């Protein structure tokens, strides 16, 4: 039950991870490192907060903040070297 | 035959335990499907 | 005086082979149970509680996300886009 | 509820066996566990000397709401036993020969 | 690792009751001791006692258990019915 | 369901033949975890609180 409580955190941020990367690859039309970048101080900043937005949602789930922070605790339940 | 030689097997050539054996649709999967699989896979890889 | 006639020798009906040995204890109240929830539909009956679930997933969702999904038809693009510049068409 | 018997004894055997077990968890060290100890054991020293149903019954339910009050997140368990940690990390297959459904292939 | 006998919980159990203060005496224990007439405990005695026998074996037991330990020696094969030590 | 009363399966605290409630699977061992020191209103405010 608690690596089912850990991988349903994750898949809930990365389904936000899913929306953010078709808005990438929407408005960028790409979704390479070097030409996103090169890019990204011309897009509209609307835009920029609504994909922002999706990737941090992911980042907070994965990296355990306050949204759904309890899988890390119950996470316990495999052993120590994991 | 058939039945007399399946109902042995269940319940005991009979009285052996080897590996090699031939099912009767290991002649036509790994000699006929599985090489046409391979022959699609080869054909939709150079016909890219 | 009409009996089906004596060239028949109808005999019984084997589905044959092997008699396979339970490899299952069936739970009475497992059975039960899952008889009754696979047949629900013919005993449902309306309720409140029915009529609740009725209106909401049956007739104010779609209206809820049809009203969105008009609405929206022709507002965005992202494609290429600047500072300063209105993505929505209207 | 009743006087001296054996089903209250088990009630009050319980209840202590309780009130000990809760204040064992909420206090780290030993020494003032033990003085707790002693002085839990003096309040059920106290009573258990009376004689009518009514105000035993008016105490020993007083007691148990007493005794809800103060519950803890987490007893602590030995791990090995079903509140635990090690509980049922490798329990051991039970021995079963091959059970067989095909007349033909296994 | 480390793995207990008979007598580990023999030697265990009878110098825990020799540390406790109400016993009548420390000479007449025996394993076939009775708690609660020979050792001249009281209805919540041998429950404090129970409860010292279980956190000393590191071990919990539930209600229905512990009242039925009434002797020292259906303590020993108690406590040695269970795996954990 | 207590721990130490002997089951037949002991993981699923289930005997043999014992009838299955209304709307089980929300009442089963694989069900939520249904903590049981707060009621549930009250830690809505205290969560909401702090
Ligand atoms: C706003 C309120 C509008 C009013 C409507 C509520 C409505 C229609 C819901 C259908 C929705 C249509 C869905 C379409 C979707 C829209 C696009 C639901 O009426 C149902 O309400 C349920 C809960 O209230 C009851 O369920 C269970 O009850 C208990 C049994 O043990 C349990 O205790 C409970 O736990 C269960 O839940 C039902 O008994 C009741 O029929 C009708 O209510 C009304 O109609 C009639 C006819 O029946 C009711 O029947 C009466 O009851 C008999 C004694 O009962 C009498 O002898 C008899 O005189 C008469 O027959 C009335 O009572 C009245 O209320
Ligand atoms: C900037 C904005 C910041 C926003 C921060 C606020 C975010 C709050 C939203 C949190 C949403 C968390 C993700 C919800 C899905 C997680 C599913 C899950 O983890 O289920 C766990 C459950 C087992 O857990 P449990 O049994 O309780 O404990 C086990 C430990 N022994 O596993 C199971 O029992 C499996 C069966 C239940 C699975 C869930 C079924 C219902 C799913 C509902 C999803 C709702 C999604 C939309 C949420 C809207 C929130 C507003």
């Amino acid at each position: 039950k608690s690596a089912l409580s850990a991988v349903l955190m994750n898949r809930f941020g990365d389904a936000f991870f899913v929306l953010g990367l078709c808005v990438i690859a929407y408005v960028f039309g790409t979704l390479n490192y070097s030409t996103i970048f090169a890019t990204a101080y011309l897009i509209n900043t609307d835009l920029l907060v609504l994909i922002m937005l999706a990737l941090f949602i992911a980042a907070m789930a994965k990296s355990a903040q306050f949204g759904l922070h309890n899988w890390l605790t119950l996470a316990m339940e495999g052993p120590t070297p994991v | 035959l058939k039945d007399y030689y399946y109902n042995g097997r269940r319940i005991l050539w009979e009285i052996k335990r080897e590996g090699a054996e031939k099912e009767d649709w290991v002649n036509q999967m790994y000699f006929l499907y599985a090489p046409s699989l391979i022959l699609l896979l080869i054909v939709m890889v150079y016909k890219s | 005086e009409l009996k089906p006639s004596s060239a028949i020798q109808r005999g019984p009906l084997n589905k044959g082979g092997w008699d396979a040995p339970h490899a299952l204890h069936n739970d009475g109240a497992i059975d039960r149970y899952a008889h009754w929830r696979t047949f629900y539909q013919e005993r449902f009956k309306y309720t409140r509680a029915t009529g609740k679930s009725t209106l909401i997933f049956l007739v104010a969702f779609p209206a809820l996300i049809g009203y969105v999904a008009y609405q929206s038809e022709g507002l965005f693009e992202f494609a290429g886009k600047r500072r300063g510049e209105s993505v929505t068409t209207r | 509820p009743v006087p001296f018997s054996a089903a209250n004894k088990k009630l009050v055997t319980s209840m202590y066996r309780q009130s000990l077990k809760l204040a064992r968890n909420w206090i780290s060290n030993r020494q003032l566990f033990r003085q707790k100890a002693v002085e839990i054991r003096h309040k059920f020293d106290q009573n258990a000397q009376i004689s009518n149903p009514r105000l035993l019954a008016r105490t020993l339910d007083e007691t148990r709401a007493h005794l809800y009050e103060f519950r803890h997140p987490d007893p602590i368990v030995p791990p090995s036993f079903p509140g635990g940690t090690k509980y049922e990390r490798n329990v051991p297959p039970r021995m079963e020969k091959i059970m067989q459904h095909n007349l033909y292939e296994p | 690792a480390h793995v207990l006998t008979k007598d580990m919980i023999q030697e265990r159990i009878v110098a825990l009751l020799e540390s406790f203060d109400k016993v009548n005496d420390a000479k007449n224990i025996t394993a076939t001791a009775n708690l609660t007439s020979d050792l001249g405990l009281d209805s919540l005695d041998v429950v404090e006692v129970v409860m010292a026998i279980e956190e000393e074996f590191g071990l919990e037991i539930p209600d229905h258990d512990a009242d039925e330990i009434k002797t020292v020696q259906q303590a020993i094969d108690y406590v040695s019915a269970q795996p954990a030590a | 369901k207590n721990p130490y009363k002997k089951y037949d399966d002991q993981q699923d605290r289930r005997n043999l033949e014992e009838p299955l409630s209304v709307n089980d699977d929300l009442y089963d061992m694989w069900s939520p975890d249904r903590f049981t020191h707060f009621k549930n209103q009250d830690a809505l405010k205290y969560f909401i609180g702090f």
